[PDB]
């Protein structure tokens, strides 16, 4: 619950 | 500060006492316009401002060519923006070059003299500086 | 004119969302250097590992201050004004001022960063929450009709009775991730976290003060009796 | 403000290098899709006036008027930048640099002026970065570091920022930005 | 123990001092609310000394770390926020208690013969307190700290000839800087605390030499019983010690309420702009003094001339020194002074409060007009005292205190 | 002045204290070298207080700046080196004078009755001095 | 170890100037003198401010700045195994005789990390940075002929000037201290005469 | 005199 609340805004799409 | 390398219509920024000092190589047309700006300045003679006793009361500089002004707007001490352009669209048509404060819209002429009815109550400070040589000045020691 | 916000410092979830917003959208330019990640995690109820993984982006330790890489002089040169440290900004400006300021950015082409602020006119801050709020402009929108404080709501639906006004902050539709209520909640959580950061001892202060005042009332009873008696 | 509808027609010549919608297929050509209209217009004016040197665009903007440039910038800003993929071996370092900067060296995080998601600030002119080609981003960071690109203004925002990035840092952060969204 | 006290008394006048100063020291039995404030001033001085010693354990008197050290106290030091709020609230409460103390002196003519030296030592204490609070307010190194210090020390630049040199010498630098911070810290932490403790000792010694006034202004020493104890006199210990204990508990209730619930006190005990770090290049939109300096500020702001404004502000405090010779009333207490004295005391209190209220805000037309009027009235309360204390008709002072 | 002192004496124990402690206070006439050190200890205490106050105006009690601030006193502060040397040599002289004072007490039994409290307060002073000098 | 005595003259402006030159060129690479300012060194050594800035300030610092260096203590401690201590007060920490014997006691020792050891400071982490001037010194210490710019006397003079500058840096107030103390003691003798006469008069 | 006494050790050859 806290982890979802604290998710960083920037999402990076990575190879594999 | 070595000042002989400032081409006409451009200024450099020295750092003195932690404050930014604009050193402007004032060309002719600007010095011709300044005598025509007395109708819009609250302190055209710098009576209540701060400046040395050896600078001209009107040009507020030791010599008209060079303008040494501590770039600290009197109203809240913000650094004015240098606008040497003749009639900028957002400065109005009466502009003849000078300093436009961006925080609260305070205006000064190219001699540092504040415009009338602006947040800045006094003119821009003139620091105590001297001419060691024709191309170099010292900001911090009074002229002899 | 500021907008009131009811900030609940006992809301851990709201403070957590505010901390996430601060760490992502604010710590790019603003430090919270008078405040440690460890204390923020302890007070917000965030596990230390979770705080490390989710809110500490600068490689600092858990016990380190919320410092950022942007130096005040560099940022003053870049923006025209140094982004102040935001640890105490809630105390400096108040929570209502912050709530109104972070929601008062509107497009202003005349400005260096293309935006201005109703609360902080000619502010040097770029509108960094534009992606969330969306494009906000000084335009015409519906505002509740008020006549000498005579505020009209709809008796049946309970919604305001509105008339058009052309000097209002309006968000351009379909321009931001969050609607007005969602952005309001985001800004509320952020300002709640800032309020906590400015005064992290508030809740403990209230508890300790309650106990101190109870003790002082007890001691006052005894001292008053020892005075009135012995004054006979 | 420009007209995206007319910019689409006016942007056909550009689509040869940047792609029809502004999502260039080749890494060395930047993606113009979804880029801030203010930033796009500033870059096009700089290239017209020589403030920014793009040899591949020699004389392409000379015949386009200010309104044509505004229309093209609006058309490209009306698109969506496709998101690339970050190198797994570099994504950690690039993410750390982008989100945190360097406290010790005093390098800002990129998440302030460019959003945490890399969308930039369109009104402020801070360019969209997320999804931009890693090769192009690395080239721009190198050019800022060496002063090759100086159209970031007198404040030298990006020149100063890139002065603090090593080649490995530039590569890692470019790889991270390529996949950022 | 009896044997231990006998051993001590042969070698130290412990019992003699105790029976000379607290027990067997007969104060008037009609002390009221207004006589709680000397002991409360002592309590606040002890609080300031203790909490300041503890703040000094963590404070850094450098321009680079003063503000950061204050935040370190507020957040990192265990209960450090409590100590800091005790100190700030205690400075504000020191001035509250001292102003009520001085107003008691005004109300009951307690500055008059034989208590002229008591009043003069009290005024020296007030001068030391003002210097101490001013130098302390610079220590946080916030915006208000820095800029208030800048203006207050630029005042020393108003002296016609040596003003600028004196201001530079006081600052230790060409502007307010970390040198001024460290210097004011040293003065605030040792020198002025020592001076204040010595002045308080002298003040209490002079009082005990001449004895306390009372609300009725009755010289209780005139009427004594067969044992030599004044008829209207009771031993300070235990009766007034327990009374002062009750007063101390009430004061502590208010003090702790402020500390733990409203430490800022609406931005007056801890000013909001002072929570921003000092910026030599950006000054606050409106810079104002701490509330307890606001009245004199208003006076200084009421005078259009700078040097005359500084002179008037200084005289506003200096006239209280000569107050004992300005009062020509045949009676001490305002209860038995003529209508003119009561009216002028009301006018002085109202003018002082209005000056403080309008010196706490940015200049305004009504504010400026009322500040000038209140400056005139504040100075007239003293200047006209030698006259209206004689023109008025005073009531006969009772032989025995009322109650 | 006579009138001024008459005014003060009715309001302060000025003359009475002066005549109880310094004048009309009859000390033995055979004080020798060893009885200089109480007054000298008083002087050294005053010197320590004054020089320490002036050092505190330039000292930075932080691990990062304490040594640097001491050197700043020694080099940048006008006559700061004088004040620092007065302070350090004054600590050393304080202990010299206090040790000679205590040894006078040992020699002449000044701790014996009725001066046991004098000696105990002196030892409390010595403990405070040890702690002060160490810190 | 046994030290060599050196007579340090703090009134020799030329010797102190040569020592300052040697310190700026050969010693400020690793050692700071961060507790003294270039301006004060120039004033006390009789060096004009422009000359001081041109000849002794290599870091780009102002005349009024502390004689700081780029080599941070942590990096130097990692690199050399020991941090090069700030040398502003080294003449007080070690004494001029110790410095004089130490800077002349470097000899070649292949077993050591930097190929040198020191008689005064065994197993010291300093590289022999004055080897170009002294030459190759080997073990009794002997300098290999035709290996350094200076002979034994010239290198001794160089080290003496450097140690004199270090002694001044540790105690920049020594000359003013003696000058002021002379007058203070004269006044105190003058005041002692009067105090003694007053005491003698009263104790009749 | 002083200028010669303070000459920097490092000498650099420069084109022309
Ligand atoms: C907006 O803005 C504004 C506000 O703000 C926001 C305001 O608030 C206000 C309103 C302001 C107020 C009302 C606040 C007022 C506050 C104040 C009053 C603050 C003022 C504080 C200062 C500026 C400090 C100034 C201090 C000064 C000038 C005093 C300086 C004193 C010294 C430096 C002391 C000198 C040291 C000495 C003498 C050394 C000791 C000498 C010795 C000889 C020691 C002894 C030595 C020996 C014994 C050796 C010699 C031996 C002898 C004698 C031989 C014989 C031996 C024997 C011992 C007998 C205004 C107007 C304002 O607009
Ligand atoms: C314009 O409207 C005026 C309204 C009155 C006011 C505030 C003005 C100028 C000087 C003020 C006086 C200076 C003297 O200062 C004081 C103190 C200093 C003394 C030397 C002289 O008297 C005043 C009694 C005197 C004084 C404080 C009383 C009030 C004067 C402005
Ligand atoms: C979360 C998105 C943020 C919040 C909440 C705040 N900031 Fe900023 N900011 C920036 C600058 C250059 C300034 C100075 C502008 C000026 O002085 O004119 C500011 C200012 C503020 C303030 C005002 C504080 C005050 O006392 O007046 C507040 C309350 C504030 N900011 C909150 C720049 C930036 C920035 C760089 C792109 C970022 C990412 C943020 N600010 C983010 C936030
Ligand atoms: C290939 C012949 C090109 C064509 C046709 C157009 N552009 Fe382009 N452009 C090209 C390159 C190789 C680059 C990168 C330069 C570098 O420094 O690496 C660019 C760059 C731009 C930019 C800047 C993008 C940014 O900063 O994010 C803009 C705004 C741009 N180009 C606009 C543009 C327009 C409007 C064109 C049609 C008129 C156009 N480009 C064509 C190569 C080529
Ligand atoms: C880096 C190549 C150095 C230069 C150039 C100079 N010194 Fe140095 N010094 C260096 C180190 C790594 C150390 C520490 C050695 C250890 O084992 O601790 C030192 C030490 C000294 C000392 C000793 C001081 C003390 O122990 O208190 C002195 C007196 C000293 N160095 C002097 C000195 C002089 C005069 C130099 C120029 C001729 C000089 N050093 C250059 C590293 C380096
Ligand atoms: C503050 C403002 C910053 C921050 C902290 C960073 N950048 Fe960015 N940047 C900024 C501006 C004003 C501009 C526009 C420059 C111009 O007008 O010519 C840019 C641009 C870039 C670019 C070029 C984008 C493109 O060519 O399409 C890149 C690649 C870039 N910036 C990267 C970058 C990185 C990696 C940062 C963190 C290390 C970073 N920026 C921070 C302004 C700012
Ligand atoms: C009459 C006695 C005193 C008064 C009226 C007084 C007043 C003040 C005030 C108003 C402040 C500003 C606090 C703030 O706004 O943050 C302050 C700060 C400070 N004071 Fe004093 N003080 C007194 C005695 C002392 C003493 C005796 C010491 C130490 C021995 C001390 C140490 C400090 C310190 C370290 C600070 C800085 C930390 C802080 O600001 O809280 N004070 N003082
Ligand atoms: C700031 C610290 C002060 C302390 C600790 C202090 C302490 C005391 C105490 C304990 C008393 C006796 C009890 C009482 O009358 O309340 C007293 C009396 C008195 N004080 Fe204060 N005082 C202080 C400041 C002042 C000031 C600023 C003034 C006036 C300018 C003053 C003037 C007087 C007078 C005139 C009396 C005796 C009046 C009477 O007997 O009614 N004191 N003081
Ligand atoms: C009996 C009284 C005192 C004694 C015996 C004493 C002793 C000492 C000693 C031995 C040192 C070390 C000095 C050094 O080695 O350089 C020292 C340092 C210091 N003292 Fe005290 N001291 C006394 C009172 C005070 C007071 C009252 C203050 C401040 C009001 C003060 C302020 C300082 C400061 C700032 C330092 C550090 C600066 C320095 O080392 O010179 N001292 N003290
Ligand atoms: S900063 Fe210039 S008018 Fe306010």
């Amino acid at each position: 619950a806290i982890a979802k609340r604290l998710e960083p805004v920037g999402k990076v799409c990575v190879q594999g | 500060v070595n000042v002989g390398k400032i081409d006409p219509g451009q200024q450099i920024i020295a750092e003195w006492r932690g404050k930014p000092v604009f050193i402007v190589h004032r060309t002719k047309e600007m010095l011709d316009a300044l005598p025509s700006l007395e109708g819009q300045l609250a302190d055209p003679d710098s009576k209540a401002s701060e400046q040395p006793e050896y600078v001209d009361p009107k040009l507020r500089s030791i010599k008209p060519e060079l303008a040494v002004i501590v770039g600290i707007c009197t109203h809240l001490g913000c650094s004015p923006t240098f606008r040497p352009e003749v009639a900028p669209a957002d400065l109005g048509p009466d502009w003849k070059g000078g300093y436009f404060c961006p925080c609260h819209g305070s205006h000064y002429d190219l001699a540092g003299r504040v415009y009338k009815g602006q947040p800045a109550p006094l003119n821009l400070p003139i620091p105590p500086y001297t001419f060691d040589a024709d191309d170099v000045i010292t900001i911090g020691v009074d002229q002899e | 004119q500021l907008d009131h916000v009811d900030i609940d410092l006992t809301d851990k979830a709201a403070m957590q969302d505010g901390a996430r917003t601060f760490a992502n959208y604010c710590m790019g330019c603003h430090s919270a250097k008078f405040q440690r990640y460890e204390r923020v995690a302890t007070d917000l109820g965030i596990p230390a590992d979770l705080m490390m993984e989710k809110l500490v982006f600068t490689g600092a330790k858990i016990g380190d201050h919320m410092d950022i890489g942007m130096k005040p002089a560099d940022a003053k040169t870049w923006f025209g004004a140094a982004p102040p440290d935001l640890t105490l900004v809630a105390r400096v400006r108040g929570t209502d001022w912050l709530y109104s300021y972070l929601r008062s950015f509107y497009e202003d082409p005349k400005r260096p960063w293309g935006v201005n602020n109703v609360i902080f006119p000619n502010v040097g801050m770029p509108n960094v929450l534009a992606p969330l709020q969306g494009r906000q402009v000084i335009g015409c929108k519906q505002v509740q009709v008020v006549e000498d404080g005579k505020k009209q709501f709809d008796p049946l639906t309970g919604t305001p009775l509105t008339h058009e006004a052309c000097d209002q902050l309006t968000v351009v539709p379909k321009t931001g991730e969050l609607n007005e209520a969602q952005f309001d909640e985001k800004v509320k959580n952020l300002v709640t976290f800032l309020a906590y950061s400015a005064n992290p001892n508030k809740l403990a202060s209230e508890r300790i003060g309650t106990y101190v005042l109870l003790y002082l009332a007890f001691f006052f009873v005894f001292a008053y009796l020892l005075k009135r008696e012995y004054w006979k | 403000a420009g007209d995206a509808a007319a910019g689409q027609a006016k942007a056909a010549v550009c689509g040869a290098c940047h792609g029809a919608d502004g999502n260039s297929p080749a890494p060395n050509f930047p993606k113009l899709a979804g880029q801030g209209e203010r930033y796009l217009l500033k870059q096009m004016h700089d290239i017209k006036d020589g403030k920014r040197t793009v040899l591949e665009m020699t004389g392409l903007l000379t015949n386009l008027s200010d309104q044509d440039l505004a229309d093209i910038a609006a058309y490209f800003a009306s698109q969506k930048m496709s998101v690339g993929m970050a190198d797994p071996n570099l994504v950690a370092q690039g993410e750390a640099l982008f989100r945190g900067g360097k406290i010790a060296e005093g390098m800002p995080a990129c998440t302030g002026c460019h959003s945490p998601s890399g969308v930039g600030i369109a009104t402020a002119g801070f360019p969209h970065l997320g999804g931009q080609h890693a090769t192009y981003v690395a080239k721009q960071l190198t050019d800022f570091r060496e002063g090759t690109r100086t159209n970031d203004g007198d404040t030298k925002i990006m020149q100063s920022i890139a002065a603090k990035l090593s080649n490995k840092d530039i590569a890692a952060i470019s790889s991270y930005i390529q996949g950022l969204h | 123990m009896n044997k231990f006290m006998a051993w001590v008394d042969a070698r130290f006048p412990a019992t003699k001092m105790w029976e000379d100063h607290l027990s067997k020291y007969y104060a008037p039995k009609n002390f009221n609310f207004w006589y709680f404030f000397g002991s409360l001033a002592l309590l606040v001085l002890v609080n300031q000394i203790l909490t300041g010693i503890w703040l000094t354990m963590s404070f850094t008197p450098s321009a680079e770390e003063a503000f950061a050290s204050v935040e370190y106290i507020m957040r990192d030091v265990d209960y450090g926020w409590i100590i800091r709020y005790m100190h700030s609230t205690g400075a504000s409460a020191f001035f509250i208690v001292v102003y009520l103390h001085m107003f008691r002196g005004l109300l009951y003519g307690s500055y008059q013969k034989p208590r002229e030296l008591v009043w003069i030592f009290g005024m020296l204490i007030y001068l030391a307190l003002m210097a101490e609070a001013f130098m302390g307010y610079l220590l946080p190194w916030g915006q208000m700290s820095y800029w208030g210090a800048q203006v207050i020390i630029s005042l020393f630049g108003a002296i016609p000839v040596v003003g600028e040199d004196l201001a530079q010498w006081i600052r230790g630098d060409f502007l307010i800087s970390g040198i001024t911070l460290n210097r004011f810290f040293a003065l605030h932490v040792i020198a002025l605390p020592i001076v204040l403790l010595g002045l308080v000792v002298l003040h209490i010694l002079a009082l005990h030499e001449v004895g306390s006034n009372n609300p009725d202004g009755v010289d209780i020493k005139k009427k004594k019983d067969e044992n030599g104890v004044p008829l209207d006199g009771i031993a300070f210990h235990p009766y007034y010690t327990v009374k002062d204990i009750v007063g101390v508990v009430v004061f502590l209730f208010i003090f702790c309420t402020v500390i733990f619930f409203f430490p800022e006190m609406g931005g007056y005990f801890l000013e909001k702009p002072n929570f921003e770090m000092a910026n030599q290049f950006k000054t606050p939109e409106h810079i104002a003094p701490v509330w307890y300096f606001t009245p004199f500020y208003a006076i200084l702001r009421a005078v259009p001339d700078k040097l005359m404004g500084v002179v008037a502000m200084g005289a506003a405090i200096a006239v209280l020194f000569v107050l004992p010779w300005l009062d020509r009333s045949p009676v001490r207490s305002i209860r038995y002074k003529g209508w003119l004295s009561k009216l002028w005391l009301v006018i002085f209190a109202v003018s002082f409060v209005i000056l403080g209220y309008y010196g706490a805000q940015a200049p305004s037309p009504l504010g400026t007009t009322l500040s000038r009027v209140c400056t005139v009235l504040y100075f007239a309360f003293f200047i006209l005292m030698p006259f209206y204390t004689r023109m008025e008709k005073t009531k006969p002072v009772p032989e025995r205190v009322t109650g």
